[PDB]
């Protein structure tokens, strides 16, 4: 029942929210990795 | 769609963001005081 | 496939969340959003339980997901030292809560009251008492019972004997009385309905006047067709509620032997007689 | 904001109900029947009349003698002190014979009063079974209630009479007291190695927990469908209304399967009596064909094995 | 993002948001109490 | 891929996503709190 | 393993007695499941549910038992499942359209679902002859024809503390939106259970003062302010509540009509009731 | 294989698959956290 | 063997096959994890 | 019921998945046997 | 068809579904190659 | 104060009062019996 | 004695007898197993 | 003995016979497994 125009409009809002959420998550993970890497080596951390 | 005109939704989205901004602004200030008291990101040696 | 009268009831609406997205049936089951959540929680918990079985034993009775040590306190434990139990506990709580929320949607869709989800919430409250409320009050998740068919019986035994005689627990005495009374009420109610609708062969199906007459003939009182269902729900829910009370006061609110709790009765000035 | 069907709001009082007329061989009912507003909030407000027949009256006489014997022995145990009787009310009992007497008749004050009290109490419940049986037949009903009661009597007789006879001593039977019979319940589990490991004790708990579960479900379902007159279950069985349909559909949509309005009472009926039937069987098995239920559980591979946490104790006399 | 309020009731969104904040704030506060460093009322010394 | 919102209701998905993401984020933060090297409140040496 | 109760090197009496009960319990569960299938079976498998695109009857496991015969007091024998109740359900044309063509999709009502009988508004096919008691009197009847009944279980409570023993005759009826639909003019009582089943009310607030309509007691909140509040339906929707064929009698079919209509207001009374919280 | 979608509703399979993938991803990540060798946050050595 | 689908409904068999094989695939993988020689995560000597 | 064509269409759909599923399963078992055979000898593994 | 989808819509859904499955599997393959490079999960005859 | 009896049922007042007197007299008499000093039938010595 | 079959349904009697025979035959066989002398699978010596 | 099928419903009997013989066959095999002389899996000396 949902038309193409509103479906694209829903995707427009979703894309904006997704990229903002992704950006903070990527930045948070860069900071967390800079703080302490979570992939242990052969001998651990 | 729930009963709400563009004028009312736009009016709500202005008060909502300002309320969100004020709430976050106080929270950021509260975290500044909390960090100045005791930082919560330890170093390699710990605390 | 559907019951021959089911078609006119499978309508849209009544959901709490999810709406049209999850409002459909798979076979006889209504799904809803909470059905997806309760299925995810149920499969995840069961598969984690089966993994815990793989690491100890596959004997159905000997499978045991034990909580962490009391030394861990309220912290999340490593996976093989009680952390798996903690993950399954939150999955089980999620599964139980979404189950009752799913029943609320089904109740609303059928125009029924929310008595069934609320009555089930009493059971959820009792379970949450065992694994959340009592462990929280005592300060460690290790006070919860292990997830095992036979191992959690040993937990009940040892916890009951931590107070040297659990039969003397006043709330446990009341809860057992409700448990015994509700199955007595169920036997009476189940038998009475069957006796009326399945009388001696040849006789016609009897009426509600026979039901009142029978129990007034036997014990002098009849609670009625509406009263018995109120009484049955009351007895069952008090059995659930006082079960939670009896275990919540065992250790957070009483650390001594339960028989010693009755010393207040023995020292009442009315009947001291010494 | 909706009527929760918890208490009756509006009540109507007609004339007191004499009841369905009995065949012209039963005793007349009593002529005392009243209406209680408090009981009308929950259900039917009428109290009385009650039927007193041959078996009903004889059951009371045996029951009174049992209660008098138990009560007098309790009162004599506290030196006839009503104050000490109230103080020791939960602790007093009529003690069974000591083990030295076996199954023989013991002296009155050494278990004899217990055996007489047990005998008359057994007669009263047996006569009460016949009273319940006859009342159902007199009104032309089925005897389901009587046979549900007979299942309860089976556990009563298994615990107190059948199992002690199989063990060969009245001492193994249970005293007539509140806390003393809880002590018997615990000492039974201690003596025979954790009755939690008795499979029939497990099953009896399944149906005990399942009975409360079923009545919680059924009681809530009928109250939730009370908008559609669900509590009138006889009419819903002979003439399925929308309340029976919604009740059946509620559980079908929930857990995939459902009962009928009649069949849920069969489920509740059998769950209640299986709790008490399996319980009686499990009590008969212990001591007779199983000595230690935990060791039996180990033998059948059901006892869990725990890793080391402490230094195990070693029996000094081993 | 003003069109989000044409899809949801503002009252119900605020109830959900406020109830989430209440649970979040309590858990974080009680988590800090459980810590031997950020327990402010417990007199923890670093 | 706007076509995904024809199959699934968008606004119902948004509520489901927020509730689901809340559970996942809490789960991961709690996992890190249980670990020795990533409990930022306890601050064990790396 | 030696001692009394031993049957073999491993088997003992308590183990075999347990397996004897497992066999009995499995048989009992089969019997109980068959008793569960005396109403609503065999299942109607509609065309969209099968790859063969034809309606089918499904029995399930265990299959439904033989039909059960009930002897009724008036002199009738009814076979369960009833033929006419099934015949009515599989012949009526619902005024609803499934939201999606596949099986399991919910129905979207086309007309007014409250009066058409969809979902919570649905009614069962029941007999149109009003029930009678064992003595022979009319079972459900208003207080005007049943003069032996008085309102209030206790005279003293109804007299001195009337709040907890109310007499709702003469009260006002309020809809879910506060609309004053009418006024209670009578109470219908069940001679078998001695309970108020319905509250007869005029439609003076939304119709005529002479139009009578029945409000089920379980759909009515009888307050302490001489008001009766009906959260089920709007005050204006009282005008469409099904009317009695006879002004002094109500049949089991009529009871389903009335309780079905008010139950339809759980989802359809006002816009938004059928929608989720979020 | 495109005819599979003439038999199963796309939405119901998407819910089924996403639920299965969510459950499966959680189980494997949790199973790895149980094992010392693959407990990345645990940081065990080889 | 296409005559099978005149007897058994193909749509319900596929769902039955997928759910049934899911349980079996998990069950066998878990059986190997219980053993010493086939637990690939533990990596015991063969 | 279903026609010969619809039954054949279903079986063609079934044969595609059965071949791929059995092919992956066979390849998986060959790799598994090459890694650690699961049939022990008289002395064990 | 007992879903409502026409042949062309069934093909349209299949094309996106197969593409989404392949992209999901491709990311999974990359994840497993990185995972294997960190710590291989197939033990040798002597174990790890 | 005589207006009390127009407001209250004299019977339920008297039954209530007599019940209170019956219980109170019994409790007080029992309390004295429990005490060594005031147990008149015990015959203790001050 | 053939009049018995007009008093009782032949099917009902046969089921009652056959169930009685089955239960009795099981009981006697297990009674013999419990005894030391008549346990055939145990291979006891008399 | 074909009159047995006028008293007994053949269709019901065959299903009950298969289930009843399944129970009996499983029982007897399990009885032999619980013994030491006839447990073919354990292979005790005879
Ligand atoms: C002694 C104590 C210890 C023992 C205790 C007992 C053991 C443990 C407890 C277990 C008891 C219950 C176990 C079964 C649960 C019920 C499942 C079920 O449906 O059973 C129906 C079954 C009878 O089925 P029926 O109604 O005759 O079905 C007729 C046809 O099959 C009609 O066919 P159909 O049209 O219905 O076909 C449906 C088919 C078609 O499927 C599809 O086409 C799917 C299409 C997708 C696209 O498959 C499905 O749709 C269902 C699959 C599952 C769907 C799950 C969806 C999840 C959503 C959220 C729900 C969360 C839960 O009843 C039972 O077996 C359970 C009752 C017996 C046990 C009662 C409890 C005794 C306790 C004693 C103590
Ligand atoms: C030894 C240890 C136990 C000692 C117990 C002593 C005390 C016994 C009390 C327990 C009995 C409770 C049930 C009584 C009952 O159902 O009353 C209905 C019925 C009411 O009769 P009515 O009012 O004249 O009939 C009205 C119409 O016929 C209309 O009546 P209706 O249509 O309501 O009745 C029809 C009903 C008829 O119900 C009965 O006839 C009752 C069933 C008799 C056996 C009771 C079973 C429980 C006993 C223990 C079970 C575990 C044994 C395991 C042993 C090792 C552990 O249909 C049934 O058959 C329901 C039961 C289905 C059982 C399915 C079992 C299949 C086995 C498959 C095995 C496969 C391997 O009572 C009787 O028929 C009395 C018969 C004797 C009862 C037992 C004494
Ligand atoms: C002012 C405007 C609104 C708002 C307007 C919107 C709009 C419009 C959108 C979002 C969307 C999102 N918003 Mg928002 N959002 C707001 C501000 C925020 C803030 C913040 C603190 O400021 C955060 C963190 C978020 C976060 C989010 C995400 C939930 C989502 C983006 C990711 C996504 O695509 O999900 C997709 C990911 C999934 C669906 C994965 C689902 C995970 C499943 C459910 C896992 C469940 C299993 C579970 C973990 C099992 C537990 C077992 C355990 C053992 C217990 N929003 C405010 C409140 N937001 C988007 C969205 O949700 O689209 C769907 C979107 O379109
Ligand atoms: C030494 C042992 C002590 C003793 C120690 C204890 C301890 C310890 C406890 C009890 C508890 C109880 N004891 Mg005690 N108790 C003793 C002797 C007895 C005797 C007796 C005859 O002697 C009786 C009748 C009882 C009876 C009772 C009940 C009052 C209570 C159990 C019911 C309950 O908890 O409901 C509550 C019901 C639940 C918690 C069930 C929860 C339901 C959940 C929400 C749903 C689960 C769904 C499931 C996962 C679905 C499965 C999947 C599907 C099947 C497919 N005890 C002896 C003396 N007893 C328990 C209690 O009261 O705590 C609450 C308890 O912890
Ligand atoms: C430490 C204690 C032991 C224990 C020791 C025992 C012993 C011993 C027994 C049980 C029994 C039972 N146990 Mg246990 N039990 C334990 C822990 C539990 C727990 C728990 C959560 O921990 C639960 C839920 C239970 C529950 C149960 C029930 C399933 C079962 C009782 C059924 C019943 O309703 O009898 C109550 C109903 C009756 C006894 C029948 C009543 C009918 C008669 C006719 C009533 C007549 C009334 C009379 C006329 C009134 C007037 C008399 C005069 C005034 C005197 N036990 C632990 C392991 N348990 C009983 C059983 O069946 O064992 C398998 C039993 O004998
Ligand atoms: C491309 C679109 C769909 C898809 C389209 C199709 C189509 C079309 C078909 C399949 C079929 C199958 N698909 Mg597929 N399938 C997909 C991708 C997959 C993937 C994957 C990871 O990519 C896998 C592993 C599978 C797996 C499967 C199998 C279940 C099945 C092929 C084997 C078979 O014929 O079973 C046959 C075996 C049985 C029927 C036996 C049934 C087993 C019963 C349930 C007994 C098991 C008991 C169990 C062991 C109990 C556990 C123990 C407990 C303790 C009690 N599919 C995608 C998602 N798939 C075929 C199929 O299902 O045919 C039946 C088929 O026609
Ligand atoms: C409070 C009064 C009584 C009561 C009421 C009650 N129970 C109820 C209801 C009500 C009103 C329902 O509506 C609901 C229902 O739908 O019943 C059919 C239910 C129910 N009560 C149930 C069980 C149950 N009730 C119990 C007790 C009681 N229920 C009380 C006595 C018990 C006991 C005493 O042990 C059990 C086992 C279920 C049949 C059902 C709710 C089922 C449910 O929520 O299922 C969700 C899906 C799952 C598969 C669950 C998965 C959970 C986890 C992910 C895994 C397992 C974790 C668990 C901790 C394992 C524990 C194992 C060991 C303890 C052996
Ligand atoms: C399915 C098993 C469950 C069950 C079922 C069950 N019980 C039953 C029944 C059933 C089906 C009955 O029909 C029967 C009954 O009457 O129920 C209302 C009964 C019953 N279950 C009872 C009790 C009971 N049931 C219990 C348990 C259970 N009952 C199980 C949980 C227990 C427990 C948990 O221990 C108890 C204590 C009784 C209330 C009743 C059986 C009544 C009976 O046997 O009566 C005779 C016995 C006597 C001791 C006689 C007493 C006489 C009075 C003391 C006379 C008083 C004096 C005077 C006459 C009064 C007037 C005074 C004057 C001054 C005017
Ligand atoms: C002084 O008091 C007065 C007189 C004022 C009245 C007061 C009475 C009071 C206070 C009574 C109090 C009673 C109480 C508290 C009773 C408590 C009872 C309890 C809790 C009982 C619980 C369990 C008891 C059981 C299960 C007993 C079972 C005994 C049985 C089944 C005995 C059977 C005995 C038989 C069948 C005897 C057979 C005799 C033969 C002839 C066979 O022996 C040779
Ligand atoms: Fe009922
Ligand atoms: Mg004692």
């Amino acid at each position: 029942n949902v038309s193409d125009e509103e479906a694209k409009e829903f995707h427009a809002m979703f894309s904006q929210a997704f990229t903002v959420y992704i950006g903070v998550a990527v930045v948070a993970h860069i900071l967390a990795w800079a703080w302490r890497p979570w992939i242990p080596g052969d001998e651990g951390f | 769609l729930t009963g709400l005109s563009d004028e009312e939704a736009k009016e709500f989205h202005s008060i909502f963001m300002q309320s969100f901004l004020i709430f976050t602004a106080v929270a950021v200030v509260a975290h500044f005081l909390a960090w100045a008291w005791r930082p919560w990101i330890p170093g390699a040696e710990g605390y | 496939a559907m019951l021959d009268f089911e078609k006119k009831y499978r309508v849209r609406g009544g959901t709490l969340l999810g709406g049209d997205l999850f409002d459909f049936w798979i076979g006889p089951f209504y799904v809803g959003i909470f059905g997806v959540l309760t299925a995810i929680f149920a499969v995840l918990g069961t598969v984690l339980i089966i993994y815990g079985a793989s690491q100890d034993t596959f004997n159905l009775w000997q499978i045991s997901i034990a909580p962490p040590d009391l030394s861990y306190g309220l912290a999340l434990a490593p996976m093989m030292e009680g952390g798996l139990w903690q993950i399954i506990t939150v999955c089980a709580l999620g599964a139980f809560i979404t189950w009752a929320l799913r029943q609320a949607e089904i109740s609303k869709k059928l125009g029924m009251g929310y008595h069934v989800p609320v009555a089930f919430a009493v059971a959820i409250l009792a379970y949450a008492t065992l694994v959340v409320f009592r462990p929280l009050l005592m300060g460690a998740w290790g006070h919860g019972f292990p997830y095992g068919i036979l191992s959690h019986l040993d937990w009940v035994s040892n916890v009951g004997y931590q107070y040297l005689h659990f039969h003397y627990n006043p709330a446990h005495m009341l809860a057992v009385t409700f448990f015994f009374t509700t199955t007595l009420a169920l036997a009476l109610h189940g038998g009475l309905i069957l006796s009326v609708t399945n009388p001696k062969k040849g006789e016609p199906v009897k009426t509600a006047e026979h039901e009142n007459t029978f129990f007034r003939d036997v014990i002098g009182y009849s609670i009625g067709s509406l009263g018995i269902h109120r009484l049955g729900l009351f007895l069952a829910l008090n059995a659930g509620f006082w079960s939670a009370v009896c275990i919540i006061i065992s250790g957070p609110f009483w650390t001594r032997g339960w028989p010693e709790w009755w010393n207040w009765w023995l020292n009442v000035p009315i009947w001291s007689w010494g | 904001a909706e009527y929760q069907n918890i208490f009756t709001r509006v009540q109507v009082r007609g004339p007191t109900d004499p009841g369905v007329e009995l065949p012209a061989a039963d005793w007349p009912r009593t002529k005392g029947a009243t209406h209680s507003w408090l009981l009308g909030k929950i259900g039917d407000a009428q109290v009385g009349p009650i039927y007193l027949g041959t078996t009903g009256v004889m059951s009371i006489l045996f029951g009174i003698v049992s209660i008098v014997i138990i009560g007098m022995n309790m009162l004599a145990s506290v030196d006839w002190s009503p104050l000490e009787f109230i103080r020791q009310f939960f602790w007093v009992a009529l003690e069974p014979p000591p083990p030295e007497y076996g199954l023989s008749l013991p002296p009155l004050n050494d278990g004899g009063w217990w055996l007489i009290a047990g005998f008359t109490l057994t007669l009263s419940v047996l006569l009460w079974f016949a009273r319940t049986y006859n009342r159902a037949r007199a009104l032309g009903l089925g005897t389901h209630v009587a046979w549900a009661f007979a299942a309860a009597i089976f556990l009563f007789l298994a615990i107190g009479f059948i199992w002690p006879v199989l063990m060969g001593s009245w001492a193994k039977s249970v005293p007539f007291g509140i806390f003393p019979h809880l002590d018997w319940t615990t000492a039974f589990s201690l003596r025979y190695g954790n009755l939690y490991y008795n499979p029939f004790h497990m099953l009896s708990i399944v149906f005990l927990f399942g009975s409360a579960l079923l009545f919680a479900m059924h009681g809530a379902t009928i109250l939730a469908a009370g908008r559609y007159n669900a509590e009138r279950e006889i009419e819903q069985i002979t003439d399925r209304g929308t309340a029976a349909e919604r009740s059946a559909l509620f559980w079908r949509w929930t857990m995939g399967f459902n009962a009928t309005m009649e069949s849920i009472h069969r489920w509740g009926y059998w769950f209640a009596i299986l709790c008490v039937i399996t319980g009686g069987i499990g009590i008969l098995l212990t001591g007779t064909v199983v000595e230690n239920w935990y060791l039996w559980g180990v033998h059948h591979g059901i006892a869990p094995e725990y890793p080391e946490f402490f230094t195990p104790a070693v029996d000094p006399a081993a | 993002m003003w069109r989000l309020w044409k899809l949801y009731d503002p009252r119900r969104v605020l109830i959900g948001i406020f109830s989430w904040l209440a649970v979040l704030a309590l858990v974080i506060h009680f988590i800090l109490l459980s810590t031997d460093r950020f327990n402010w009322v417990g007199g923890a010394a670093v | 891929m706007w076509r995904m919102w024809k199959i699934l209701d968008y606004r119902r998905t948004v509520v489901l996503a927020h509730v689901g993401m809340a559970v996942l984020a809490l789960l991961i933060h709690f996992i890190l709190l249980s670990t020795e090297n990533f409990n930022w409140l306890q601050g064990n040496p790396y | 393993m030696e001692g009394t109760g031993a049957l073999t090197d491993y088997m003992n009496v308590a183990q075999m007695t347990l397996y004897a009960f497992w066999l009995f319990l499995a048989g009992l569960i089969v019997y109980l499941r068959m008793e569960d299938k005396r109403e609503g079976y065999p299942l109607q498998a509609e065309a969209n549910e099968n790859c063969n695109r034809t309606p089918e009857k499904k029995l399930g496991f265990p299959a439904p038992p033989s039909p059960k015969v009930f002897k009724l007091a008036d002199g009738r024998s009814i076979q369960v499942p009833r033929a006419e109740k099934t015949d009515y359900e599989l012949n009526t044309q619902l005024r609803a359209e499934p939201t999606a063509p596949w099986d399991g999709a919910p129905l979207e009502p086309t007309g007014n679902p409250m009066v058409d009988g969809l979902g919570p508004a649905a009614w069962a096919k029941r007999e149109d002859e009003p029930e009678v008691t064992h003595g022979g009197k009319q079972k459900i009847c208003p207080l005007r024809v049943a003069t032996e009944f008085e309102v209030g279980m206790s005279r003293d409570v109804a007299r001195f503390w009337p709040e907890i023993d109310p007499d709702p005759r003469g009260y006002q009826v309020l809809g879910c939106d506060g609309k004053v639909a009418g006024k209670i003019v009578d109470i219908w009582v069940d001679r078998g259970e001695l309970r108020p089943m319905y509250l007869e009310m005029d439609l003076s607030g939304v119709g005529s003062s002479g139009d009578r309509v029945l409000l089920p007691i379980n759909f009515a909140r009888v307050g302490y302010d001489s008001k009766v509040r009906v959260n089920a339906i709007t005050g204006q929707q009282f005008t469409d509540v099904p009317r009695l064929r006879e002004a002094d009698r109500i049949s089991p079919q009529e009871e389903d009509f009335i309780t079905g209509y008010f139950g339809g207001g759980v989802l359809y009374a006002v816009p938004g009731r059928t929608e989720p919280f979020l």
